[PDB]
């Protein structure tokens, strides 16, 4: 969230919020209703998004081939799951204003993670690439910010 | 360190639930109540000296805690007692901001068994952060002097 | 820090005795069981990460741990997980190659509380380090799997 | 131990024992058999090893003189039953394949001890290099081992 | 305290007082009747060197002025209230013989407090010095040691 | 850290006034004390090493103490005891020139529970003190060994 980003920030320094700090947050109020627009009409489509995973394989079929993480029904099940935690978390950073709520719930160590798991990373970075070809579908031109919430993900992942 | 988006995010993270028609009217509130919240927190900012001027006369000068045999009676602790102060109002001010007092609990609560453990006495403390709800209160208004007073408040159940 | 050998010296430094026939018996068993240390300890070092996965599958996940609600549900209490078991795993293989388990008691058990402060359930840890013991059991042999398996259950004890 | 020593080394980088180091250890125990013969050999020798004490005070006469540390048969005595502590700490040393016990049982604070109770440490240090005369003495070339402890000892000493 | 100081001197190196630390503290002891009497030469005349007070407002009527920091019979009272706080403070460390319970109990963190307070600090300074100046008229050249103490206090207070 | 001057002084200033004839009394008493405690010192300095000597020869040396079992048996064990000795030495001449014990109160005492929970014996230790005190009374006088006495005796009641 981008409030308590900057609350952070300034209790580094053990100062109150500065000014333009605080404009800051205004425009976030602001945009308040067109954030939850987005967030809600993400989530109505999120089957849709999260399916439509058939991308990735398409660009990616080694993933789900013998030899390849998501190899058989199951596995590739589990990998649907996967994108749909982060188009989850993708709402919630939406609805925050910054990238918090995705670092902590699902970056902050994501490569140990599918390391040990055997998970190819950049799999999981067109994944969810694919996912903001499709979520970028859904919406029209407030595409923007779902956009850089995306990228930041796909960025982070690797 | 969450905030009323966050407490709501989290709240719809553990379940593994997309944010749904609730998420949405909590985040609505927050969204209603932030201007006010940022333009209180910059009078605040503006003002938090006088304000910490006005609970110290208010609720502690003249009186045994400043005399000889008080808390603050030397230079050194009036100091101290005076940052405690000031920490204190800035924490209330992030909290207001945030609209959840998580923060205190996290970053000055985590402090009664010290106080306790070094003579700083409890009361006067409640009656000095009270003090600050009062002028804060005055020199803000009703609404933003309310949502001061709930955190100031939540700090006094903390210490006492 | 002592083992087999260190263990028999200090056992005959605090009576200040030279090392007699007993001694010499129990340095003759560790140095009996001393090669199968050093290969089971190598094989050991050779598959650490593998050994990790078919533990956490084994016993993790696909339950109620790994999903929301769950202790090693987001990325970041997973790696923390993992490298727990990881550390475990580490002072397995070296209180075995040792002879004795002091090294666990003094650089990884002095935990139990800490885990209780900070939510970190103790059954599925006992069921992860134990599917470790299965594990690197079954890929390196009874004996040098057995001998793990003092010092794993060993670590179970002290977590439980 | 070299096995402790090795284990330390390692954790002190979070790693496992290296296999050069793992192949040390191998030497060690494939040396266990010869190296408890000498540890036996010493203990059963140990009160001649410390009473030829006389070749110290032939060559050092100052300690035991009037004003030296070592002046009078009670200490005398108590300077022999040094000796014969150091050299058990060499029988150890021997077992355990480096100077680990020797370090950790009279080594750690030697130079206070002596300085507070007044004894020579040079003194010391030729005490137990007779020690490794006669032991030596005792030992058929196995004495390397031995001597590389002894004289670990008297060069620790000061 | 002179003996404070150099004891905490010393510690702070793990050692014992130096034979020069311990001649100065010889000399303290052995103006130890001096020092009591003009410690109790100026609490006699306690308030008539605080009264005196007049000379500060005569210099700075600004701070007893509209505005000022003393305005009002109240506040003017407070402000000698003030005075005498550091006139004590000042036989305190002629009996101890440095400057540490002025420093202790009214220098650490004054600034502070006067800032909180709105008190002009300088007006302080010129408030004890005054009381040196008075002060100094009622001890016969005796006067050194209590002089440095006020310029000390006029000194660290800014 | 205070002593008796100090000591006095703080006496006078909790409770707002200036010194009495009473503080104007005690002060009069320590400085009469003063060169007496500055030449103990002295003494006290300059033969350190030969009063730690005759303490632990006198309460410690050839008993089990310093045997194999013993507490200051190892030579490590035996650099640390000597090294309290020395401490509780220095900060008896401290307390000594001072004339108060708080300063042992702040800094050497603030130790029972870490003895007890490393194995320290507190017998040997207040025997070992003890004996510092008779070394260093016969060593610098009566009148002076009974102003080290209260001091030794301080730091045995706060290890006991
Ligand atoms: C899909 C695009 C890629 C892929 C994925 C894959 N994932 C797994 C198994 C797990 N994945 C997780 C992931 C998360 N947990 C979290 O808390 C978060 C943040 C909210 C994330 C992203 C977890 C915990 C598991 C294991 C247990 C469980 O899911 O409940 C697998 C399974 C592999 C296996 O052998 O078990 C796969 C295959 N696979 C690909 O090839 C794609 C690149
Ligand atoms: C002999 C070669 C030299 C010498 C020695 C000497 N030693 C002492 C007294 C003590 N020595 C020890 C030594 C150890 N304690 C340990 O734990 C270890 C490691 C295992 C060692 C080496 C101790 C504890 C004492 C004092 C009490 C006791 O022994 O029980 C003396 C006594 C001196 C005296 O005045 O008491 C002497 C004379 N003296 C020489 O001149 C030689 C160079
Ligand atoms: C006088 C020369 C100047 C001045 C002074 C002034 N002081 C105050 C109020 C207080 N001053 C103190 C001071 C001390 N407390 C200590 O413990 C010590 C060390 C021993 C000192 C020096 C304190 C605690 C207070 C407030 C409460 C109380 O005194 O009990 C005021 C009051 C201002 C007001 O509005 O209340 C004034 C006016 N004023 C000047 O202009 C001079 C330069
Ligand atoms: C935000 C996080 C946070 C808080 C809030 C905090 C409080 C805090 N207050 C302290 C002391 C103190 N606090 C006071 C406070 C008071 N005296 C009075 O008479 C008043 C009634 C009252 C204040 C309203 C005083 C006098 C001391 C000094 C005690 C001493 O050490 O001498 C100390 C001991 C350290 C020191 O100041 O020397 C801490 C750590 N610490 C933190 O990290
Ligand atoms: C070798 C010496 C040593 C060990 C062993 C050790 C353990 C240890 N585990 C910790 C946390 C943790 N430990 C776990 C462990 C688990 N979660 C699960 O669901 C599994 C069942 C289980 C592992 C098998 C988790 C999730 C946390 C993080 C709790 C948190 O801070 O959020 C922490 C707190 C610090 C942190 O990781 O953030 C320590 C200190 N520390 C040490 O110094
Ligand atoms: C001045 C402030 C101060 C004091 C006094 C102090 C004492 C102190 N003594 C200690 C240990 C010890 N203290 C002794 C003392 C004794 N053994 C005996 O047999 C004697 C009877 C007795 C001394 C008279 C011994 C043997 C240990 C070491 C225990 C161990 O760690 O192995 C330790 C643990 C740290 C270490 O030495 O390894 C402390 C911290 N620490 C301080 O900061
Ligand atoms: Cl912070
Ligand atoms: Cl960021
Ligand atoms: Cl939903
Ligand atoms: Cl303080
Ligand atoms: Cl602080
Ligand atoms: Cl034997
Ligand atoms: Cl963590
Ligand atoms: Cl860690
Ligand atoms: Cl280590
Ligand atoms: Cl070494
Ligand atoms: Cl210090
Ligand atoms: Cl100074
Ligand atoms: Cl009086
Ligand atoms: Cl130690
Ligand atoms: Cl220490
Ligand atoms: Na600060
Ligand atoms: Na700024
Ligand atoms: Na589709
Ligand atoms: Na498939
Ligand atoms: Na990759
Ligand atoms: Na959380
Ligand atoms: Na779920
Ligand atoms: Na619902
Ligand atoms: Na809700
Ligand atoms: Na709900
Ligand atoms: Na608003
Ligand atoms: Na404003
Ligand atoms: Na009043
Ligand atoms: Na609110
Ligand atoms: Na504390
Ligand atoms: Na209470
Ligand atoms: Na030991
Ligand atoms: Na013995
Ligand atoms: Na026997
Ligand atoms: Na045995
Ligand atoms: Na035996
Ligand atoms: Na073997
Ligand atoms: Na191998
Ligand atoms: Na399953
Ligand atoms: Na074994
Ligand atoms: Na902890
Ligand atoms: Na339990
Ligand atoms: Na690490
Ligand atoms: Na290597
Ligand atoms: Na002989
Ligand atoms: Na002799
Ligand atoms: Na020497
Ligand atoms: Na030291
Ligand atoms: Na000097
Ligand atoms: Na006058
Ligand atoms: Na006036
Ligand atoms: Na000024
Ligand atoms: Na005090
Ligand atoms: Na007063
Ligand atoms: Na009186
Ligand atoms: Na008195
Ligand atoms: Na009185
Ligand atoms: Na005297
Ligand atoms: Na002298
Ligand atoms: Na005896
Ligand atoms: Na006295
Ligand atoms: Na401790
Ligand atoms: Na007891």
């Amino acid at each position: 969230s981008i409030i308590t980003k900057s609350i952070v920030n300034a209790d580094a320094e053990a100062r109150y919020l500065s000014p333009g700090e605080l404009d800051r947050i205004k425009s976030f109020v602001l945009s308040g209703q067109r954030r939850l627009r987005i967030a809600q009409i993400l989530t109505d489509n999120r089957e849709l998004i999260v399916k439509q995973g058939q991308q990735l394989f398409q660009k990616r079929p080694d993933v789900v081939s013998p030899g390849g993480n998501a190899y058989g029904e199951e596995m590739t099940a589990t990998c649907l799951r996967d994108l749909d935690y982060y188009l989850r978390l993708v709402t919630y950073g939406i609805v925050a204003g910054d990238v918090t709520p995705i670092e902590e719930i699902g970056l902050v160590g994501v490569k140990e993670m599918y390391n040990s798991l055997g998970t190819p990373i950049s799999g999981v970075a067109e994944g969810v690439r694919s996912m903001k070809n499709v979520a970028c579908s859904l919406l029209a031109g407030d595409s923007a910010e779902a956009g850089f919430y995306f990228d930041y993900t796909l960025g982070a992942m690797q | 360190m969450q905030d009323a988006i966050t407490s709501v995010i989290n709240a719809a993270d553990v379940q593994g639930r997309y944010l749904d028609d609730n998420s949405l009217d909590k985040l609505r509130g927050y969204f209603q109540t932030g201007e006010l919240r940022v333009r209180a927190s910059a009078t605040i900012a503006a003002n938090a000296a006088t304000i910490i001027k006005d609970s110290v006369a208010k609720a502690l000068l003249y009186s045994d805690i400043t005399r000889p045999g008080g808390n603050m009676y030397t230079t050194r602790r009036y100091a101290a007692c005076i940052r405690d102060l000031d920490y204190y109002l800035r924490y209330a001010t992030y909290g207001m901001l945030a609209g959840d007092p998580s923060i205190l609990d996290e970053r000055v609560l985590n402090l009664k068994e010290t106080y306790n453990s070094l003579g700083v006495p409890i009361g006067a403390t409640i009656q000095a952060v009270q003090a600050m709800k009062e002028v804060t209160s005055s020199l803000v208004g009703p609404d933003a002097g309310k949502e001061m007073g709930v955190y100031f408040d939540y700090i006094c159940s903390g210490l006492s």
